RNA sequence: AUACACAUUUUUUGGCAGGACGGGAAGAGGAGACGUCGCGACCCUCGCAGAGUCGUUCUUGACUUGGUCGCUUGAUGUUUCUUCUUCCCGUUC
């Protein structure tokens, strides 16, 4: 079975964007690393907030809980 | 398999901290000539205050000790 | 006469009648009045200090003495130390100080009490100096003073008691700065201690049931002792 | 909180509403059973007598004598 | 186990009034009580915010969407006086 | 004798039957937050030291002459009065939110007197007068209906719309 | 060697953020769930990302009859619960 | 390690808690739960005009954060 | 009558087209395959779609890694 | 003032808070007399 | 201790004829009943006192006292209430 | 964990009302220890008035921490 | 005298967004649902007991299971739509 946790341990090392729950943010950044309660960390983030991009905020962690979902870009 | 233990309880204050080379050194002759010998030696107090003690061991000393700090204290 | 008098209710814990003054809160106000986090408790109190000058807080603000969360910031203050003062010392005449203090402003501070040898003399109303009393007189029925006389008064005011109650109060400004650089270089131990006296000092009664009245003052064979037999005490029946 | 117990005490639930018992026992997760309860919500007006009541600590946010 | 979780388990067989995360009030005879706080509720007579009510024959609700109930005075003489 | 501060600390303090909460008055005397009774409470006074925390007063079986002297309290709701020897009421009486006075068996002669009890904004819903000798003077219920409309049951009496406006013709 | 196990996945996981914070004393901001942002030094952390954070500036937005202001002040000494924070962020 | 312990640590402290809700407190605290429950006396509290409240216990995961003296 | 799981798992093997209704969320739904589930119902969801209700239209995603905490009701299309 | 004593009897030193505590009630007997004094000086 | 009341106007609702009864007995002495028991108003209701003095002064003095609109009949009840 | 008591439920006609006032109506199929529900002949009631056959045979899932009740329509 | 309390039901979260004031009345250009608890009564109804039974002992353990009409201008939330003047009574300066 493929996991999410093998699925994202791939991801690791890849650009990346994080929509979270609730929409006001997403974050495009490299996946640095993620641990077994799936907190994220990210690089060099770009914060786009409805679409547009806000600003470039750099090494980032997201709590787990905010994630609603990741996909790879 | 020795037990860890913490012996570094000092915390340089402020004014201490922003005096110069020059100024400890002038600080060492006017205090009957201090003289240092080893790496990293930490810059002489004047007062009991810079040493960052509970009221109560103030009180205690003054009391305990009258009058300015020793050239060795 | 006094039965249901109680300090507690007119000093904090942190002013421990009246050995420290509490200025954590003002550095929370005072120092967001900065809109910023560049500030210490320990540099708010050395921004405070411009206070015990005399020209100072005058000629090298903090901020600009025009800005109005720092008006508001100085007269929220300048009301808390002079409540603490008076707090402090309730013997003295307290209207005795406020009129001494009124008087001092209208004679001297409000007629150029501020000289310099070189810009001439210098206005608290509207922060600009002269070249002589001359044309410091006659800008003082001009409609500029007039306007910021009328709308910057009460803050003026504030900000010179603010100045002669800090000045009156030198040596428990010390005193807290003090407290503060000490419980800083604490450990936690010793932080938690040093709170457990001040809570004490403040929850205890003012007088014990162990105090005092009327106690005025004026003005070798050691091993000789086993080796006799001592090592097994010996008896007569 | 086992000191408070028996005691009349006022709890401010998670919607806002106050609730206000005796406090007749509690858990771990701080479920709070109240007798003689009754719910106040503007400050009297709209006080309603509930009577027994539980209340769950996920809902509780504080507690007062 | 929760000394109250032992109550609610006492309150089976009577008539309880249960409120909801939503607001919704459901009164009626309590089945069963499980010790998440389940519990199987019958002859549901339901007053909706809005103030509709309307009648239900078996409704079961989650425990953790229960804001509180309310139980008959009967069970407040014993045993949790200790 | 007097209703002092001592006194305010320690009578048997608890919850009403209502579930009205307080806390009692009585090192010796007369009491405060609860059951006032048969200590011989003169004037009502130093009412501070029940610093809020009470619903009921029940002063009766005192000797109180007037009802001023009260600090503001904003948890009083229910006064109980009997068995006093009440000639006046103060008049800025206004703690918000009395809504019930208990005035049975004392010595309140005029309407007049009475007047003091209209300031009682709108929460003075029940008033009891009965055993007073202004009961028996001409007209009574009507002047009070129509002085104090704040009132809903006089005399454990409900006011009614028909007396209302009688008091109106009147 | 359980404790071991989970302080170096602590290391080299997300977390490294925070604790690269403590170590150095730099300055991190906290994008908080009450719309409001912290930036401060990290003096603890914790699991939950309950923290001791000092020399604190919060920011925040206000909305008043005109023009939206934003609204700072400075909090020396603060401690924070773990459930508040969105977001921290690492930056020069 | 545990922060809670930190907390609890900090009995007869007088703090300024702000809560989730919005909710401000200003007290000393009493003790606090390792669930952070905290129990404060002279308290006055302000919800979003304060109260004053001899006691007040307050659930732990309410909390936003507590505001500590800098004198720590 | 059959577990949730394996519910979950007869959609992995028949590789359907799925549709997530999120938590207190009616506006969007989020759409496409399961790949891959784990313990918290976390699941990898492969040509995933955002489905505004409010005709529908939707942003293309690709692969996804969507949280279960958001699961409301997974169903297939 | 250092050896706390007026004329020949050096007396023991009192904590803080006893000091401004009595010192407010000094204020407050100071007060009583100030207004005894006003009623005083209208009726004399 | 508790006193049975009845010939009363039942038209009064619950909470009112409490209030109004705890009020208009306080005069004698504490009264510990906090409610009705018997909910269904029609006069029935019992007041328990904690001295019996007041009970049987009580009894004697509010005999046919005028209570919202009718003359209460008073005596003493036939059983001890379950709170003394 | 604690199963839920929902045996007597089983292959009965229910209906669910679910966070965001959303209702739906479906034979109980499965359950689990998390409250997770199987549903069969799953209908959405959307809150116009119209419903829509979401999972006449399929079945749908509902997770257990999204029901907020449900409702049995049989006896 | 001898470890733990961040992965679905609880605490590590789906949350965020002379002048002014009140009251009460009148005169001119706030009201409609849907509920839930009250002032009166032409009404209903008519009485001492959480209730009802038993074993053992001077007091306990088991087993079962206000309602209606008005308001003649009572109080209260969902939910849609669109103030002035005069007189009286309280607070403040």
């Amino acid at each position: 079975p493929v996991n999410p946790k093998p699925f994202l341990k791939g991801l690791v090392n890849h650009r990346v964007g994080v929509k979270l729950k609730f929409n006001s943010t997403e974050y495009r950044g490299t996946l640095v690393s993620t641990d077994n309660y799936f907190n994220l960390q990210l690089n060099e983030a770009e914060e786009f907030v409805a679409g547009v991009s806000h600003g470039t905020l750099g090494e980032i962690f997201i709590r787990c809980n905010n994630v609603l979902y990741i996909r790879e870009l | 398999e020795l037990e860890p233990f913490q012996k570094n309880f000092y915390i340089e204050s402020e004014t201490v901290s922003s005096m110069s080379e020059m100024e400890v050194e002038e600080l060492r002759l006017s205090l009957d000539n201090i003289k240092i010998k080893g790496t990293g030696c930490p810059k002489p107090v004047t007062k009991w205050s810079q040493l960052g003690l509970s009221t109560d061991t103030m009180v205690l000393i003054t009391k305990l000790h009258f009058g300015s700090l020793t050239p060795i204290q | 006469r006094a039965r249901d008098l109680d300090l507690n209710e007119i000093f904090t814990r942190d002013e421990q009648y009246g050995e420290y003054m509490e200025l954590e809160q003002f550095h929370s106000l005072w120092l967001n009045v900065i809109k910023r986090g560049d500030c210490s408790l320990l540099q708010f109190l050395d921004i405070l200090e411009l206070f015990l000058d005399d020209e100072k807080y005058l000629l090298t603000p903090p901020m600009d003495r025009k800005n109005d969360r720092y008006m508001a910031f100085l007269l929220k203050l300048s009301k808390y130390v002079e409540t603490f003062f008076f707090k402090s010392y309730a013997l003295l005449d307290a209207a005795a100080v406020e009129n001494l203090i009124k008087s001092d402003f209208e004679h001297s501070y409000c007629r150029g009490s501020l000289r310099s040898e070189a810009k001439g003399i210098y206005c608290p109303f509207c922060s600009r100096w002269f070249k002589t009393s001359s044309v410091f007189e006659s800008h003082l029925v001009g409609k500029i003073h007039k306007k910021n006389e009328s709308k910057r008064r009460n803050f003026v005011y504030s900000e010179y008691k603010l100045h002669r109650y800090l000045k009156y109060l030198n040596d428990e400004f010390s005193r807290t700065r003090s407290f503060v650089e000490r419980k800083l270089a604490f450990t936690a131990n010793e932080r938690m201690a040093e709170m457990d006296i001040l809570t004490q000092k403040y929850e205890a009664p003012a007088y014990d049931s162990t105090e005092k009245e009327g106690a005025e003052q004026v003005d070798m064979p050691y091993w000789l002792y086993k080796l006799h037999g001592l090592d097994r005490e010996y008896r007569c029946e | 909180l086992a000191n408070l117990i028996d005691y009349k005490l006022r709890v401010l639930t998670q919607d806002g509403r106050v609730y206000i018992g005796q406090l007749m026992a509690f858990d771990k997760h701080m479920n709070l059973v109240l007798n003689e309860c009754i719910e106040e919500r503007v400050p009297k007006v709209e006080k309603r007598v509930l009577g027994l009541t539980i209340l769950r600590g996920e809902q509780i946010l504080s507690t007062v004598v | 186990n929760g000394i109250p979780v032992k109550l609610l388990n006492e309150a089976q067989g009577h008539i309880v009034s249960l409120e909801l995360t939503t607001g919704a009030t459901y009164r009626g005879k309590l089945v069963e009580s499980e010790d998440s706080m389940n519990v199987q509720l019958r002859d549901v007579i339901a007053t909706e915010p809005q103030g509709a009510v309307t009648h239900m024959d078996q409704i079961f609700v989650r425990g953790s969407q229960i804001k509180f109930i309310v139980v008959p005075d009967l069970l407040k003489n014993a045993p949790l006086f200790k | 004798m007097k209703f002092t501060p001592s006194i305010v600390i320690d009578a048997p303090q608890y919850y009403v039957d209502h579930f009205n909460g307080k806390y009692n008055v009585d090192k010796c005397v007369i009491l405060r937050d609860l059951q006032l009774e048969t200590d011989s409470e003169s004037m009502p006074s130093s009412l501070k030291h029940l610093t809020k925390p009470t619903h009921i007063l029940d002063l009766t079986n005192n000797d109180l002459i007037m009802i001023p002297d009260l600090s503001r309290r904003d948890d009083i709701h229910t006064l109980l009065l009997g068995r006093n020897n009440i000639v006046e009421v103060d008049g800025r009486l206004l703690p918000m939110n009395v809504q019930n006075l208990t005035l049975s068996n004392n010595s309140i002669r005029r309407f007049e007197d009475l007047q003091r009890l209209r300031r009682a904004p709108r929460t003075l819903k029940n008033l009891t007068l009965i055993g007073n000798q202004v009961c028996h003077l001409a007209n009574y219920r009507e002047h009070v209906l129509r002085l104090v409309p704040h009132l809903e049951t006089l005399d454990f009496q409900n006011v009614t719309a028909e007396e209302r406006k009688s008091a109106m013709s009147f | 060697e359980l404790e071991e196990l989970e302080e170096f996945e602590f290391k080299h996981g997300p977390m490294s953020l925070i604790n690269d914070a403590m170590v150095t004393r730099t300055p991190v901001i906290i994008s908080l769930r009450n719309n409001h942002k912290i930036i401060a030094r990290v003096k603890a952390f914790d699991r939950h990302c309950n923290m001791v954070l000092e020399n604190v500036k919060e920011l925040w937005t206000e909305k008043k009859g005109k023009n939206v202001i934003n609204r700072e002040r400075f909090i020396s000494k603060l401690f924070l619960r773990g459930d508040s924070v969105i977001v921290v962020l690492k930056t020069p | 390690m545990k922060l809670v312990n930190f907390l609890k640590k900090l009995r007869n402290e007088q703090v300024t808690i702000e809560l989730k809700n919005g909710t401000t407190v200003w007290g000393t605290l009493q003790s606090v739960s390792p669930q952070m429950n905290a129990i404060l006396t002279d308290v006055k509290l302000t919800l979003p005009n304060i109260a004053s409240l001899q006691y007040i216990n307050i659930r732990g995961n309410t909390i936003r954060q507590i505001i500590l003296p800098d004198s720590l | 009558m059959v577990p949730p799981i394996n519910c979950i798992f007869n959609f992995l093997q028949q590789q359907t087209p799925v549709t997530i209704w999120l938590f207190e969320q009616i506006g969007i739904r989020i759409k496409g395959k399961i790949v891959g589930f784990d313990e918290f119902m976390n699941v990898v969801i492969d040509e995933a779609v955002e489905i505004p209700v409010n005709v529908e239209k939707g942003t293309p995603l690709g692969k996804i890694l969507l949280k279960g905490d958001n699961i409301t009701l997974i169903t297939s299309a | 003032i250092a050896e706390n004593k007026i004329y020949k009897f050096k007396k023991v030193k009192r904590k803080r808070k006893q000091i401004i505590l009595q010192q407010h009630e000094i204020n407050i007997f100071l007060r009583d007399y100030q207004e005894k004094q006003q009623t005083f000086n209208k009726i004399n | 201790n508790t006193l049975y009341v009845s010939q009363l106007n039942e038209k009064i609702n619950m909470q009112r004829l409490r209030v109004n009864l705890f009020l208009l007995f306080a005069t004698f002495g504490e009264v510990l009943k906090v409610s009705m028991n018997f909910k269904k108003q029609r006069g029935q209701a019992f007041i328990t006192m904690r001295t019996i003095d007041q009970a049987s002064l009580a009894q004697i003095s509010l005999n046919g006292e005028r209570f919202f609109g009718k003359p209460l009949k008073v005596e003493f009840s036939k059983s001890e209430t379950k709170t003394l | 964990v604690s199963t839920p008591e929902l045996k007597k439920y089983m292959d009965k006609k229910i209906l669910l009302n679910i966070n965001g006032s959303r209702k739906v109506a479906g034979i109980l199929r499965g359950y689990d220890i998390f409250l997770n529900v199987v549903l069969d002949d799953a209908m959405e009631i959307n809150g116009e008035d119209p419903a829509n056959n979401h999972q006449l045979g399929l079945q749908t899932v509902i997770r257990g921490n999204s029901i907020i009740s449900l409702e049995a329509l049989d006896a």
